[PDB]
């Protein structure tokens, strides 16, 4: 199965998808640090429920300083806060986003402890114009994870009547000792399986062995004009 | 490579076969692609391939219609060759087979071929034979001309022609209305047992001609009449190709001395000449009754002749003899000695699932109305066997025929296909036939998987786990093969035995006091051997001995007559248990309300080693019991089940059920009186509480606790 990476245009296989997109997002920081960190927050982190809480908590910190830009107590986001640690600190790309939208990582004295604590502090250059953070907040909240687009690989085929012309060997229909012993063993095992007294948990352990083989499909369409149309979904 | 062993179909459709997905991935064909199948005698057939979760990796599943076109049988091998070049057809010519179009007239295309092919896009090849069902007739057609060759897809734009006399069947072609494996409903396990024993020596004679060890010479099929004993024997012969010789008691016994024995041995000689062959002897108890029960020379000499004919099978290579009887103990015991008829299969009585499948088989040709529910019929037809379900479908058809035929008024040698195809059988016609039908096996014990599950038992969470461990441990990893339940009555002893059988999909055999007492009083404790033999044949099963001390009570219980702890029946039970292995897949459960007076032998190591105490439910369990009992009825939000449980401190599960049913009786009466309210209200439970009482006294609990403390 083949995919196209929307950030590079490269043709990838199913296992190469995350490797190329992640690299493209980390390189994108040279063009637009905010857009690159936004892609990293949604794309790198597999747990989307935590990503939604992370970006919502970041949006609240930005709106707090937006409402009271003249009060210094809303300019510093504490990295050791219980809410920050659970929702934001657990995700990749959230620290890069803060730096990209004008927050510096500094150590400030605590209001009740000698040991300095870690804060993200908004600079005066960005605080003077809240419209910049308001746009960056919407760009983060409106984002989605980056995933390689599935290549349909539209193809049409013409069957060849020659593929159906084959003659079997004269001894084809003569079964071997292994084929006859295997069939009789399967008959004895089939009768035994019906005879066994077992609980539902033992039954499910065997039945469940057939459930995990596929996550992609190839479809064909037989058209009135004799053409065979195929694509990947 | 590209070759698979022919197996039974799951999808009954005649244009499709099923492969295991890994083989479709090796052949690089998709679900719905058209393939050719290469069979014996340079013949081929065209069909569509799908896949499922049940086909073996090395097998191909195809039905009888496809196998006949390839002239192959179950166990053979065919090649699969995809043919994506198949094109849509322009014109086909299909004509019926005369053997199935007799007595029927009208426009066969409009009734059969048109809806069969319309929007179906079925592959078709010249020379194909296929079956279309409808109008209470099974009509098969042969393909005589295709404009494209040698095969095509029949599309809605393909011209379907059908003109000319019906085709006479060729001598190499078999009728699709002959009994096969697809005509057998329930008793799949029994059929599988016959396959293991019979199909190999018949499909591959060369395997046994090279060795001095003979395959089983005789198989005894027993059970009530109308269960399929003859149907299985015929289906196996027809599917493997062995010649089927039919013998029955009355045919031989009706003859005079000399002619009788001559006919019996002549049939055996014919089977040898036509070997491989199966000889089916019906009513074995009539041809070979117990000699000690008759003084006639004819009966004794026929038994002696049959005994020598069975022994002669070591020379009559590839001849297998099968016999049908009502009971293995109703025939002369000489036949059951080493050799001869030393393999026995219990056909039994179909359960609710088997009865449904049997009805679905019989209705294959019948048009059913939208109101017909065969599952409901199968649940009502308790005590019926396949012969009675066949009569049921016939009677339902005849009632439907009369209702419409009074309007059709077609009096001639043949009946139009259109007027038969427009006839549908309604639910009222099945219910009418059910009222007129009378089951032939009503007095016989019915053994089936119970419908009681773990969600029906309140409380006892640890006992549930214990039973699951006792059954699961010997299979997942000397484990005990039985448990005795003791404690107050009405706490779930029987339900526990049923629930473990339910979850395991095991047969539940219920032995109740009256049956233990009948054996005692009638001095017929030999029936215990048949009970344990039934448990073995029914495996997997749970053999439940309720009221274990019922006979001790019949003999005085606390007083006593000529006996005490042990009796005729329990000693026969001990005899059989000591001969049963843990590998027989039979789990024996007992129950008693007086564990102090049961023959202590039953609890000695190797027998009922596990003992579980079932006390009265606690408060949280009583709530669970009330919720389970009310799971089938609407209950008002004002009903406080926890409050009721708090009051009913000394009540058993059976006593809580009486309260629920009393509340139902009151709620249903109010609804009926209003019609002449829709849910059970607290007022109905509060009134029930005025009559319900605990059935287990405090002194009885002490008695059970002391026993539990005795064992620890
Ligand atoms: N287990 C079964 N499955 C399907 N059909 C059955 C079964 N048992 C009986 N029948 C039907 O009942 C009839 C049996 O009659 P018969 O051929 O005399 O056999 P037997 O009397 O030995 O059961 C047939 O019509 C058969 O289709
Ligand atoms: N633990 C339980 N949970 C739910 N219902 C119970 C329970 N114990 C007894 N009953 C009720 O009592 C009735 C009789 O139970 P049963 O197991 O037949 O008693 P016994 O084993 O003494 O014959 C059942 O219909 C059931 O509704």
């Amino acid at each position: 199965v083949y995919f196209t990476c929307p950030l590079t245009g490269a043709t990838l296989r199913k296992d190469q998808r995350d490797a190329c997109i992640k690299e493209a997002i980390l390189l994108h920081f040279s063009t637009d640090p905010v857009a690159a960190s936004i892609m990293k927050i949604y794309t790198f982190n597999k747990d989307q429920d935590r990503v939604k809480l992370g970006v919502d908590t970041i949006a609240k910190y930005l709106d707090n300083i937006h409402l009271h830009p003249e009060e210094e107590k809303y300019r510093k986001i504490k990295l050791q806060n219980k809410v920050f640690q659970e929702r934001i600190n657990c995700l990749e790309g959230t620290h890069e986003f803060f730096e990209a939208i004008g927050f510096q990582k500094v150590l400030l004295p605590a209001q009740d402890q000698e040991d300095p604590e870690e804060f993200y502090v908004l600079s005066e250059t960005t605080l003077a114009q809240p419209q910049s953070l308001e746009r960056h907040k919407e760009q983060l909240l409106a984002a989605e994870p980056v995933r390689a687009k599935l290549d349909r690989q539209r193809r049409v085929f013409q069957p060849s009547p020659l593929a159906s012309q084959f003659e079997l060997p004269g001894d084809f229909f003569n079964l071997t000792a292994e084929e006859i012993k295997r069939e009789q063993r399967l008959r004895s095992e089939a009768v035994e399986r019906l005879s066994v007294l077992r609980t539902k948990a033992m039954r499910e352990k065997e039945e469940q062995r057939g459930l995990r083989k596929y996550n992609y499909t190839l479809l064909r369409v037989r058209l009135p004009d004799g053409c065979l149309l195929q694509g990947t979904f | 490579p590209n070759r698979l062993i022919v197996d039974e179909a799951i999808n009954e459709d005649n244009s499709v076969v099923s492969l295991s997905q890994p083989k479709m991935d090796e052949l690089q064909l998709f679900r719905g692609d058209t393939v050719l199948l290469k069979g014996k005698k340079r013949r081929e057939a065209v069909c569509i391939v799908l896949s499922d979760d049940t086909c073996s990796d090395e097998k191909i599943r195809m039905n009888r219609v496809v196998r006949n076109n390839l002239r192959v049988r179950l166990g053979d091998v065919i090649s699969i060759q995809p043919c994506p070049d198949v094109k849509y057809g322009k014109r086909i010519h299909v004509l019926p087979i005369d053997d199935t179009v007799e007595g029927i007239t009208g426009n066969l295309f409009e009734v059969y071929l048109k809806p069969y092919f319309l929007e179906a896009y079925r592959p078709i090849r010249k020379g194909d034979i296929f079956l279309v069902r409808g109008g209470m007739r099974a009509v098969e057609f042969k393909v005589v001309e295709t404009d494209p060759s040698p095969y095509c897809i029949v599309a809605p734009d393909t011209v379907i022609h059908c003109e000319g006399e019906p085709i006479k069947r060729e001598d190499e072609e078999e009728s699709l209305n002959e009994v096969g494996y697809d005509d057998i409903g329930g008793c799949r396990k029994q059929l599988a047992q016959i396959k293991e024993m019979v199909e190999l020596p018949l499909r591959h004679p060369a395997l046994f001609k090279a060795i001095g060890v003979k395959p089983p010479r005789g198989i005894l099929l027993y059970g009530p009449p109308g269960t399929g004993k003859t149907l299985i024997a015929r289906a196996v012969a027809n599917e493997t190709g062995a010649f089927f010789f039919l013998i029955n008691g009355p045919e031989i016994m009706s003859k005079l001395a000399g002619e009788s024995e001559s006919n019996l041995r002549k049939a055996f000689e014919e089977a040898e000449k036509n070997a491989p062959a199966i000889i089916f002897i019906d009513e074995l108890d009539a041809i070979a009754p117990k000699r000690e029960k008759t003084h006639g020379e004819v009966e004794r000499r026929i038994v002696s002749q049959l005994l020598t004919l069975m022994d002669g099978l070591k020379q009559r290579a590839h001849v297998i003899v099968m016999a049908a009887t009502n009971r293995p103990n109703s025939i002369d015991p000489a036949l059951r000695r080493f050799g001869r008829f030393d393999r026995e299969v219990d056909i039994g009585i179909p359960d609710a699932t088997g009865r449904l499948e049997i009805l679905q088989i019989h209705t294959k040709n019948m048009k059913l109305a939208d109101d017909v529910d065969l599952e409901q019929v199968a649940n009502e037809t308790h005590g019926h066997v396949g012969a009675d379900l066949a009569a049921l479908c016939s009677e339902a058809a005849l009632q439907a025929i009369r209702k419409k035929m009074d309007l059709i008024d077609l009096e001639d040698e043949t009946i139009d296909a259109e007027v038969m195809n427009s006839l549908a059988v309604t639910m009222d016609d099945f219910r009418w036939a059910l009222s007129q039908s009378n089951p032939s096996a009503l007095r016989e014990t019915v053994v089936e998987v119970p419908q009681v599950t773990w969600e029906d038992i309140g409380g006892l969470e640890d006992v549930k786990r214990e039973l699951q461990e006792l059954v699961q441990y010997p299979v997942e990893h000397t484990p005990s093969k039985g448990v005795l339940f003791y404690g107050p009555p009405g706490c779930g002893k029987t339900l526990l035995a049923k629930a473990i059988a339910n979850e395991c999909q095991a047969n539940f055999i219920s032995i109740k006091g009256p049956e233990l007492l009948t054996m005692w009083f009638g001095e017929s404790e030999a029936n215990v051997r048949e009970i344990f033999d039934k448990a073995r044949q029914a495996a997997p099963c749970v053999l439940f001995f309720d009221e274990l001390d019922s006979i001790a009570k019949a003999r005085g219980g606390n007083i006593g007559d000529g006996g005490g702890a042990a009796d005729r029946v329990i000693n026969q039970i001990l005899t059989e248990m000591d001969g049963m292995s843990t590998k027989k897949n039979v789990f024996i459960i007992g129950a008693t309300n007086r564990p102090d007076i049961i023959d202590p032998a039953i609890l000695r190591p190797g027998r009922l080693d596990q003992l579980i105490y079932i006390p009265l439910p606690d408060e949280k369990s009583r709530v669970a019991i009330l919720k389970a009992n009310l799971r089938k009825s609407p209950v008002a939000k004002d009903v406080d089940l926890e409050f009721l449980a708090k009051m009913t401190n000394g009540f058993s599960g059976a006593d809580l059920t009486e309260i629920c049913q009393r509340a139902c009786k009151l709620a249903i009466r109010e609804s009926i009186e209003s019609e002449i309210v829709p849910e059970i209200r607290r007022d109905h439970f509060e009134e029930a509480m005025r009559f319900a009482r605990r059935s287990v006294s405090d002194n009885d609990i002490r008695k059970y606790e002391m026993f539990a403390q005795t064992l620890q």
